[PDB]
């Protein structure tokens, strides 16, 4: 590109930046794992100072962390080299993960993953009741994630979505 | 923010008077029943599901002594002393939050100050200027309910894990009849009463009465 | 305070390390920072490869990704009086695991295209819910900024029917 080109497979950042300064001021960046070492909540503003501290540089960097992603436009993305089918600049990074890197929201090895899935499946394999099979497992969704969680309060939502569909279509 | 509604008052807060006497010295316990009662087991400020109880002072016990036995002052806050939201923050936290220009869940109905965005987002109302405004931007401000990320996260997930299922009542709207989509309305409307943040779901149901 | 099998306190190299550690064993282990150049498709199936290969050895890891928290249980976590959290990480997705576990939200807070859906429903509440000329140029703002197909339009398409359906009940009053 021109400005940005991330090629997809705060104390950290101090010193590359006091050395890119240094080299600047005494006169393209390659910067791999512009992630490295950095919490979460420092790589959704590092890509951003880079673009204000260093206005007129170009960069490349490499990168396999959905959030640093969530900073760059689809114009600058080069995955291993055509660009995504997704603007990834302001998108969650659960569909950036999903989308771009092909890696589903939760864990396939943990079998208390698919969960929420099965259930809507078996919800929807009775025509949106809550018979016997499903009423077990929506017990076990909210004996292990908790009363009131992401898993349960969409679970929750299926059983009263699916309940209002069934009395809809009585009348109809 | 619900409208509370402070009916009547607990019989332990009257051997006890300000002045020679100490929050500490009150039994608590005897005051739950009642908060219970009225704000339900939900946070008066944000209406998180009680799990860390306390009672808070909506004028603290320091700036306003006396005040401090009386049963108009006493809410139930989401963060016990062992936080980041409603209550103890309003404490430490905020540093200037004159008590007039916050929204009183229990005399002042916090829906004409507060609009709850399909996003989880507390944005004052729509179209409020002068103090009005300064209310809803104090009270958003003082009880952070736009600035702590496990609020404004916990409401986005309870505010958009039912918006299919909003969607579809309203799309079944021009095909039903009036009676039929007003009484599963106040159906939807009913069960939102007991889960938590009432007041968010409600808004992304039917409105801020607007 | 640790626990009995995990606490976590929030390819070559990760072969490497499993080689080292094997080798020494056959003749505890406190990794730091296990998810150190893992692409997401190694972090998610890492916890689950480092007890299988080992049975019973008691791990220290530290991380600071939300993807290997979701292969992990409550119990397990150790914040910074290290605290655990308040939710069950074990199964949890990866925006939960990040927003209620380490306080950073789904999408930037400093892009400004990001607060555009949020903020496009502003510009429909505040004009009694049908669309307008300026709320007009936000939506197509986000239709070619965010492409006909993303979850961003289909929010903001969403808004649009449900607050055009919220002003049709209204106005029949
Ligand atoms: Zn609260």
């Amino acid at each position: 590109e021109e400005d940005l080109t991330v090629i997809i497979g705060q104390r950290v950042f101090l010193s590359l930046v006091a050395d890119l300064a240094r080299r600047m001021v005494m006169l393209i960046v390659l910067i791999d794992e512009i992630e490295l070492h950095l919490h979460p909540k420092w790589q959704q503003e590092v890509i951003l100072n880079l673009r204000s501290v260093f206005p007129n540089i170009q960069f490349i960097i490499t990168t396999h962390s959905p959030i640093v992603l969530s900073t760059i436009e689809k114009r600058c993305i080069r995955e291993f080299l055509d660009s995504p089918d997704m603007q990834t600049k302001g998108s969650e990074n659960a569909q950036i993960l999903e989308q771009v890197m092909n890696v589903h929201p939760t864990p396939p090895g943990i079998a208390e993953s698919h969960w929420l899935g099965d259930f809507e499946l078996l919800l929807l394999d009775n025509s949106g009741e809550l018979d016997n099979q499903s009423q077990e497992l929506y017990d076990k969704i909210k004996t292990h994630f908790g009363i009131d969680s992401a898993e349960l309060k969409k679970a929750d939502s299926l059983i009263r979505i699916n309940k209002m569909k069934n009395k809809i279509n009585k009348i109809r | 923010m619900k409208e509370l509604a402070r009916l009547e008052s607990p019989e332990i807060l009257d051997q006890y008077t300000a002045g020679q006497n100490d929050w500490m010295e009150i039994d608590q316990s005897a005051v739950w029943p009642k908060l219970t009662e009225m704000q339900g087991e939900f946070c008066a400020y944000c209406e998180c599901r009680l799990n860390r109880r306390h009672i808070e002072h909506f004028r603290p016990r320091g700036k306003f002594p006396a005040l401090t036995f009386i049963w108009s002052n006493l809410f139930g806050s989401c963060g016990d002393s062992k936080w980041s939201r409603c209550g103890i923050y309003k404490d430490n936290g905020a540093g200037a939050y004159n008590a007039d220009d916050l929204i009183k869940p229990d005399e002042e109905n916090p829906d004409d100050y507060l609009l709850f965005l399909t996003t989880g987002e507390v944005v004052p109302a729509i179209g409020l200027t002068g103090r009005a405004l300064k209310k809803a931007q104090e009270t958003i401000r003082v009880f952070n309910l736009n600035g702590d990320i496990k609020l404004l996260g916990s409401r986005r997930t309870a505010v958009q894990a039912i918006m299919p299922n909003v969607e579809y009542l309203y799309s079944l709207l021009e095909e039903f009849e009036e009676d039929d989509w007003n009484e599963m309305l106040r159906d939807e409307l009913e069960k939102i009463e007991s889960d938590e943040f009432k007041t968010a779901l409600k808004h992304a149901w039917t409105s801020n009465q607007e």
